[PDB]
């Protein structure tokens, strides 16, 4: 009995139905309400500057052609009703490519109240566009937004909402972090207008706010190269008469820190300027430079060829710039740490 | 023999309606799952997922699809899946899905005389499992698999795994080549939601990751090169070009292990076990350079101003491969 | 050094237009505003323009006023429309990237000079 | 007239119920001619291969009494005949190809007698057991079987000429040798039903000569290299230990390619096996010359040397006798 | 209100043929094209092609679907597109594009009370480039968008640019990460062929290549290498391991920069700028170990049968002659 | 109003009594169906994969008897909706692993009906065909590339292709199409053969293309610094006999710097597994560097003492084997480059 006046009820909802336009196309603006659940804020590629992100997309919007009467309040609809039904056109405004999923059958629902309210809550995967500045790699933190408007219509027909408070619609599930380079603060929900060479269209926004980790650059990029520094001052406690040992030491260093740097520029997208990281390995790399042209001007100034015996002819005295440089070189370097780590840590 | 099996079907998708559930107002349709799978492809720890390849069946009961009169098992064409109820299942865990069309879309309609119908599909899914890999590589993630009715709540339609024990078979015939798979499990469950109460099944799988690689690859290499820091020590302190050439010629080699092993290894930008070890390799490395520097500036530095070479260099070999074998205890008793 | 330049009127019984000039960045990508102080020492949001030309609005401003930029000549640009005697503050330029953004004064990092409009009846 | 033909087949033809659906299996003969097998992925344990799949069977519900004998058609019949729904067992992906057209056919004879044809590209998978690497054979397989019909609906059976093979100098096999092939059938018993599955196995086994003049002259000679320390006097110390430690970080260059074009595998191949002694050798010989300058000269080791040149040569010359022998000919 | 629009569309719609050109038999139809660029996502060097997002919109006056009665411009649905006629535009210079489909697939059709129909669409096109990398990375490139009618004559259609220098926008608001966009121009033209000239159009760019970053990853280090070659100069000669070691790990220093910029840099098999410089950085090395070399043999091999002669001579030499390659170079490519 | 009425009925009457199931000339005769391809942009060639992205214009035509008509036209166009209610050959490319029809922003097909009933069927393909390579002289080598297409269902005595111009004209690439980072494309080379199958004997039209890669890229990057590194490996011989950790540091580290340069030149390089020339040459040129350092043993061991020639006892002649080295080895690197270079430059 029930079913028989459903499946009536179903026969009779699209009968001189028009899908082709707009519900109430002269009448008022068509007001949808909406709702997001991040289900995984997904992998963030910084070479592509873009990320990926998986959502519930609810919407809700009044139609009053679907209103109806029977036993219950509440339909639910075949797909092959709800494309036969006026469905807005909600397109991303920075999608690169994404992907409404149909496994088994077609992720999307139809709920029609009785009033005629419609609710259709679909669920998709985002690869959306992010632009990252990266002076202050990787110390840096950066917002990542979702944007999302109607493609056709505009505000004087189709206008978006909330369905809630705004900053308590979008809501992210609590084991929906997966990510391991960044760390999700949190969202901030906003909206807005665009000028289109077309007309204004209302225009939805959800922000992401990302901090780079940086435990990772600290011990695999910053970590080497500062004791490779260390060991390019090092050397001066060497006597001056070790010519082939302190030799090897510098240029070998500056190997050590050519690897250091060219290991370092890999992992990273091709942006042309000057991240921090890059400021640091260049000044690095500039210690490591000037500890063996100060070597090579000790090594001008020898006069001699033999060691020191350990028991006492004239010898050598420690030259005045290997004590000038030991005290020079640890000093300009712990100055400089201290002006990058207090500049670059408080942005 | 095939014309009354033609109007027997012809019969039953007469007046056929899609759109209505088994028992439409009365109980939930009882959906049984069963899945075999075929491979595990691979698991990326870069994109947090794993990719699982599966036959995917259902058992269900429509009591408008009973036929009598024929004591078969009517396995029809895939194309009938169109032109009947099929379930709105879904999977939680989906990056990406999809049934394979070669040479048909794989699909399989098996009709029962009593209105059982199994419906199976042949999936290679993406399923994505958040991993803590702060114990890379000596760790144990576990990857699940989250099946749902999509639409349907708790009052129209269940689940259950078909032979509850042993639904998912062949999960002991996978040999991924980096991991190992110590045991599954089957978990029934019903969430409840602010819409309704919706019926969810859960395959997990617990994985351990295979270690023969890495200490092959990356701990004995790293050992070896340590232990070639230290031979300075049994050379004489009158030798600035030996001892000196060595420790910076392995502080090299473990600046090229390191580099090498952030080309190889997946790229997981926060810090792990190996990076741990790795770290602590180099300061030893570097440590065994400072003391050669440390000893020429005590005999030639601070000789003419007028403390022992040779009680730091026995010294030396008391402390440094004392103190290597404590921090390969404190490591092997902490991350295990 | 960056350097945020303003300019526009500052006295009227009507309505006004206040640019903001920009150098030693290119702002493309970078979320530009407007912001007003009354004296009792409140950063009241105005508007803002992202780089995808998105207009955000003050909640109390909205509709009546109107931002837009100039991409090429790095600057941004507030029409204002229909001045009730209570328009009368200091009006700051910004720029930024607006991390817990488009509301909030310690998103933005780059300054204006700040120009002082008087409206009265 | 043709016409009149076709639609008189297609007049009250059922494309829901297979042929003979209570009378008996449905016997398929297939053929397989195959144009070339990619290049087999040895990490992620795929192959491509891309073959053109014929099947023949009788449908008796397509008799037609007429002189032309044989309908030789388009793909356009294909969704109207019941096709066997014929996956294959051990896919990952697999296309049919649209282009220009769709590339199927059907051909069709006075009997029932009905031909189905498609090409396909399959990236199918197979274990490679990488024990023995870079020596290793392999035998691929490539399993089909009907989907939803069981042994006693659909049984597939080979023909004479059952694959047939192109030229094997057109291929895109890189690495590995085309050395064998067989066909064979076996039935499975899956959860719903026993199915009738077909297999060809691929054999394949390695062009060796690569690794040769990559990893194996280049480990080798730099062993020599570590040897050739011992021909000089003990009080060139710099020397000694220079040409100890940058053996080392030459070995360590090399290591870097010991598993390139692998699969992360968690146990020792036999190129693994040989770079790890060859980096045990060179560390012995390093840690040979500090054991030979700290007992003789900072304080029998004073000729070690001598028993060194002798030790050294004879030890590695044995490993390779084994080593060689053991993972060629045995 | 509304039951007269719905009545006025299927009127419009009553008997429509959807292969019919507009004004079939009379003259061309005037299609007026719009672009707004949402962004370029990628340059490719390796496979030589950009990726462009845009919003491709069109205009053309149809005297098949004018109405009358109702002020305010028809936007119907995007299904509505299928029963309509639309131009047949391609894209020549295309690989591989994709009009979105997230959440339904991205068109517009928005009428006009005298025919004029706007027909929009959100496009992720390949568009490929010949690039002249022989000067890399101190190159300017242009890289185009050819747009063509496929089957209709320039008889038959016609295409110009909305607007004429200001139909395409958004490309000031472009911001690529490694490239800076000098200026694009718009080109309409017929193209005349055999078989009948055809309308096309063309977007195109030119992309300076930004050259500081390889100032700070690749230039100066390849410059600190060279210059630590010379530092054996101002060594005794006596000191053979010092400048041995010196010049030695500096070619090897020199092949680990020349290696892993064959591997960081996009892979592309033919001689390019910074190739030569660094080759010729490579050969400066090499010809300051050659200078130990002639040192050793002259003084401890030719000695029974002068050194700082050779060495205060390299020592002016190989400065002035390390600057005058580098503003024969700075010079000849810039 | 009269065009559009008579176009109109043309094109409703054109499909009365059709099926697209039968050839033209069914029983009767063989369709011959004429090809011709303009070759837009010859993409890029991969030597990772053996293939090579071809961007082709192609057109194809026939006569249909059974869809003539008259009129004022001779010319008909088609809607590819209507297009696709027409017999067309199954035309397939032999050697394509997975080509694309291109769908921007219609279907980019067409098809022109001439009054006697000649059809016109033009369609912008791209096509990933398979080009066998052999790299048994990389890089000094030629390829041919072929593209193989023919019918799938009909055979020869059903089907025959031909060329529409003469063969030589009818394959026209594009002046501008070249586009090939690592080849020249030496002019193509077209043929009309006949291939023989289990299922019957086929008609297929084979298009090569001739290709040669640049030398030039692998001359500066792997030939020039294995022959410099192989110069200063000889650079050792002409020190002193006395020297022994600089030409110990000399011969193992060149032999290092060799292995740098077999790596990454090996690398970026698709992996065959068998002799390339380039692996001839490096394996060559590392040899000479290993011989160079086994000279130096075979000099170290006859030394007799520790002590150079003085500025002003005895002291060391000149090593005969340093002699007899400098006349050695040059003189091998010069044979041996003039083997190489003038046997793989006849091939
Ligand atoms: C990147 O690379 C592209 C491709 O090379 C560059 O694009 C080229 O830009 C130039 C400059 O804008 C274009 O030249 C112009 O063409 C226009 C259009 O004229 C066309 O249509 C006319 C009718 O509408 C027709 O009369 C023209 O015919 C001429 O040219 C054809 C060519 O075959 C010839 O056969 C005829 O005999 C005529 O000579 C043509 O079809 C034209 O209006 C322009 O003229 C103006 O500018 C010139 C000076 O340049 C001036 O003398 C004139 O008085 C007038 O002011 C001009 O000729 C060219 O067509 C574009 N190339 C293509 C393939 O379209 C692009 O500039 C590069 N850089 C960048 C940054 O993108
Ligand atoms: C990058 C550094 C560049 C430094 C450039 C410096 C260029 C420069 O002119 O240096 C001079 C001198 C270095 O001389 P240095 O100590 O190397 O050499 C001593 C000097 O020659 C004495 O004159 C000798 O004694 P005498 O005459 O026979 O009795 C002595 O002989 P012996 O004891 O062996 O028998 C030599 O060792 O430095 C300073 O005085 C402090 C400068 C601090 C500079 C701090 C710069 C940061
Ligand atoms: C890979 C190369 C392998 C070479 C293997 C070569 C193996 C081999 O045979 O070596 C021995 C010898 C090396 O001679 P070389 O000149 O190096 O050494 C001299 C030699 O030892 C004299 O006998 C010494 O005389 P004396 O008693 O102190 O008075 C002399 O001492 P001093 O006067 O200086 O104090 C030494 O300098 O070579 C040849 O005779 C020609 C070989 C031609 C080889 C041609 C090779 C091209
Ligand atoms: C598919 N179902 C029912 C419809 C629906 C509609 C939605 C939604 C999720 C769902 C899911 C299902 O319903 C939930 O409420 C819910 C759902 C799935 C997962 C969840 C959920 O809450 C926390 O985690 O998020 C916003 O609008
Ligand atoms: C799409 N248009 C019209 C139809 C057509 C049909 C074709 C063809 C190209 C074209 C193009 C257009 O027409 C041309 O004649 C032509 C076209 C584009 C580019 C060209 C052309 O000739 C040389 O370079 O190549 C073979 O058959």
């Amino acid at each position: 009995d029930n079913t028989t006046v459903f499946t009536r009820i179903l026969d009779r909802l699209l009968d001189g139905y028009d899908n082709r336009l707009r519900p109430g196309l002269g009448e008022r603006v068509t007001e949808v309400k909406t709702d997001i659940f991040v289900t995984s804020f997904g992998p963030v590629s910084d070479h592509d500057m873009e990320y990926t992100i998986d959502v519930f997309f609810r919407q809700s919007w009044k139609d009053e052609r679907l209103k109806f009467k029977g036993p219950m309040t509440v339909l639910r609809l075949n797909n092959l009703m709800a494309s036969k039904i006026w469905t807005p056109d909600t397109f991303f405004h920075n999608g690169k490519k994404s992907v409404a999923h149909n496994m088994t059958m077609p992720n999307k629902l139809l709920r029609i109240t009785e009033d005629g309210t419609l609710l259709y809550t679909m669920r998709l995967t985002v690869r959306a566009e992010c632009p990252m500045h990266l002076e202050d790699f990787p110390m840096d933190a950066h917002a990542c937004p979702l944007k999302f408007g109607s493609y056709a219509y505009t505000r004087a027909e189709v206008v978006y909402e909330w369905t809630r408070e705004p900053a308590r619609s979008v809501v992210v599930a609590e084991d929906g972090s997966r990510l391991n380079q960044y760390d999700l603060l949190g969202q901030t929900v906003d909206s807005g207008i665009v000028q289109s060479s077309t007309g204004e269209y209302v225009v939805m926004t959800t922000h992401f706010h990302l901090k780079r980790k940086i435990g990772y650059f600290v011990i695999q990029t910053y970590l080497p190269c500062i004791m490779t520094v260390i060991l390019s001052q090092v050397s001066f406690w060497l006597n001056r008469e070790s010519v082939p040992a302190r030799t090897v030491f510098g240029v070998t260093t500056v190997l050590t820190m050519t690897t250091l740097s060219i290991s370092a520029r890999n992992s990273l997208p091709k942006v042309a300027y000057a991240t921090a990281m890059d400021w640091f390995i260049a000044v690095c790399y500039a210690f490591v430079f000037s500890a063996l042209i100060e070597f090579a001007t000790v090594n001008y100034f020898t006069k001699r060829g033999y060691a020191w015996d350990g028991k006492s002819k004239t010898f050598n005295s420690v030259s005045k710039i290997d004590r000038l440089s030991r005290i020079a070189f640890p000093l300009l370097f712990g100055i400089f740490n201290l002006v990058y780590w207090a500049t670059y840590l408080n942005r | 023999n095939m014309s009354f099996v033609k109007e027997t079907v012809d019969k039953l998708l007469k007046g056929y309606d899609i759109r209505l559930r088994p028992d439409f107002g009365g109980p939930p349709v009882c959906v049984g799952m069963n899945i075999d799978i075929a491979s595990i492809d691979m698991v990326s720890e870069v994109n947090m997922d794993y990719t699982l390849t599966m036959y995917f069946q259902q058992y269900w009961r429509d009591k408008r699809l009973a036929y009598s009169g024929i004591p078969l098992n009517l396995t029809l064409d895939n194309r009938v899946a169109d032109q009947l109820w099929v379930p709105d299942t879904y999977f939680l865990n989906d990056k990406k899905s999809f049934v394979h069309g070669v040479t048909v879309k794989n699909r399989m309609i098996r009709l029962h005389p009593d209105g059982t119908v199994l419906y199976g599909l042949r999936i290679t899914t993406t399923a994505a499992c958040m991993m803590d890999l702060r114990r890379y590589p000596l760790d144990e993630q576990n990857c699940t698999l989250e099946i749902e009715s999509y639409g349907y709540t708790t009052d129209d339609i269940e689940f259950y795994w078909r032979g509850g024990d042993k639904a998912v078979t062949g999960v002991e015939r996978i040999e991924l080549p980096q991991f190992s798979i110590v045991e599954h499990r089957l978990v029934s469950r019903n969430v409840v939601f602010a819409t309704g109460a919706y019926p969810r099944l859960s395959l997990s799988f617990r994985l351990k990751r295979n270690i023969g690689y890495f200490i092959l690859q990356t701990y004995m290499p790293s050992i070896l090169i340590t232990i070639l820091s230290w031979v300075s020590f049994w050379i004489n302190y009158d030798a600035s070009a030996a001892r000196v050439a060595l420790g910076i010629t392995t502080v090299l080699t473990m600046t090229t292990i390191n580099t090498h092993l952030r080309e190889t290894l997946p790229k997981i930008p926060y810090v792990k076990a190996i990076d741990m070890y790795l770290m602590g390799c180099f300061v030893f490395v570097f440590l065994a350079l400072l003391e050669y520097a440390f000893v020429n500036y005590i005999f030639f530095g601070r000789g003419p101003q007028r403390t022992d070479v040779n009680a730091i260099d026995r010294w030396s070999r008391i402390v440094f491969p004392f103190t290597f074998s404590l921090f390969n205890l404190v490591y092997w008793l902490y991350y295990v | 050094q960056v350097q945020l330049q303003e300019s526009g009127g500052g006295l009227v019984q009507g309505s006004l237009r206040v640019s903001c000039a920009a150098s030693g960045r290119t702002f493309t990508t970078y979320i530009m505003a407007w912001f007003r102080q009354a004296p009792g020492k409140e950063r009241e949001f105005l508007a803002a323009m992202d780089q995808g030309r998105i207009q955000y609005y003050g909640d109390s401003v909205r509709g009546r006023f109107t931002i837009s930029r100039d991409y090429a000549k790095n600057s941004v640009d507030l029409q204002l429309d229909g001045l009730r005697p209570e328009d009368t503050a200091v009006y700051y330029c910004a720029a930024g990237a607006g991390f817990w953004g488009l509301r909030t004064a310690s998103s933005y990092h780059y300054w204006g000079q700040g120009t002082q409009v008087t409206v009265s009846s | 007239d043709v016409t009149v033909i076709l639609n008189n087949l297609l007049e009250g033809y059922d494309n829901k119920l297979r042929p003979d659906i209570g009378v008996k299996p449905t016997l398929i003969h297939t053929d397989m001619y195959v144009n070339s097998i990619g290049p087999v992925n040895a990490i992620n344990m795929e192959y491509t291969i891309d073959i053109f799949f014929a099947q023949t069977w009788y449908d008796r519900r397509l008799k037609f009494n007429s002189t032309i004998k044989v309908l030789r058609l388009n793909s356009n019949m294909v969704g109207k005949i019941w096709i066997p729904d014929t996956f294959f067992r051990n896919s990952k992906k697999a296309d049919a190809h649209w282009i220009t057209t769709p590339n199927r056919m059907l051909r069709i004879w006075n009997d029932g007698r009905v031909l189905y044809t498609l090409r396909l590209t399959i990236d199918a998978e197979c274990q490679l057991q990488l024990h023995n690497f870079p020596m290793d054979e392999h035998s691929c397989p490539l399993e089909f079987s009907s989907y939803g019909y069981p042994r006693e609906e659909i049984v597939y059976q080979w023909k004479r000429s059952s694959v047939e093979v192109g030229d094997t100098r057109s291929w895109r096999l890189y690495q590995f040798s085309f050395v064998g092939l067989r066909n064979t059938t076996e039935v499975v018993k899956t959860t719903s039903g026993d199915y009738v599955v077909m297999s060809v196995y691929f054999d394949l086994s390695r062009r060796m000569g690569y690794f040769t003049i990559q990893t194996y002259i280049p480990c080798t000679l730099i062993v020599v290299l570590s040897w050739v320390s011992f021909w000089i006097n003990k009080d060139a110390v710099p020397a000694r230990t220079s040409l100890g430690i940058t053996t080392v970080l030459t070995m360590t260059t090399l290591s870097t390619i010991a598993r390139k074009s692998l699969p992360k595998v968690s146990y020792v191949t036999a190129m693994d096996l040989f770079v790890s002694v060859c980096f045990i050798f060179v560390f012995s010989a390093l840690v040979e010359y500090g054991t030979l300058h700290y007992f003789v000269s900072n304080r029998r080791i004073a000729k070690m040397d001598s028993y060194a040149r002798i030790f050294f040569p004879t030890a590695f010359c044995l490993f390779n006798l084994v080593y060689w022998v053991s993972y060629l000919y045995l």
